[PDB]
């Protein structure tokens, strides 16, 4: 599985409504290519991929 | 690279995952691995 | 989206108008005005000659 | 790189947006966009 080090989390732009409202990045290094899963761990956001 | 990876070319050192080939997205440098699909 | 502004009442000046939004690239508008006519309701009283 | 980006030709890793093209504008490193335009 790939190593993550160093992971910050900024949000670009956030509006509440019913759709998905809101766009986050994640910027990262790593060692190799690959897949990872992803989760939000609260219940205030929910996640869409 | 690993067994379950591929590369994009010879004259690239870059390896990725072989689930990657031919899934719609332009994964490799410039789309090497969507060529002749 | 509904937006209003106001813009000066001289010919010929570029007006420049700015428009934000949460989750979408602001927008430039350029307005200008190139005629503007001004007529009164006239009602006649006679005509001489 | 997108479907809305044209590359500067094979040797060059930028792409510019295709609104771009035959604008008057050598936005390539040698103005590829506007060549037999
Ligand atoms: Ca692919
Ligand atoms: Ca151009």
């Amino acid at each position: 599985a790939p190593t993550i080090i160093d992971l910050t989390c900024t949000v670009a732009t956030c509006t509440h409504s019913s759709d998905f409202g809101g766009v986050l990045t994640l910027t990262y290094k790593t060692d190799k290519n690959g897949d990872c899963s992803v989760h939000s761990h609260s219940n205030v956001a929910t996640l869409q991929e | 690279c690993r067994i379950h990876e591929i590369s994009c070319g010879a004259h690239s050192t870059q390896c990725i995952p072989v689930s990657w080939r031919c899934d719609g997205e332009n994964d490799c440098d410039s789309g090497e691995d969507e060529e002749n699909c | 989206y509904e937006h209003s502004t106001v813009m000066p009442n001289v010919v010929g000046f570029p007006y420049k108008a700015h428009i934000e939004r949460p989750g979408y690239s602001p927008l430039t508008l350029q307005m200008q005005v190139v005629e503007t006519s001004l007529e009164p309701t006239l009602n006649l009283e006679y005509i001489t000659c």
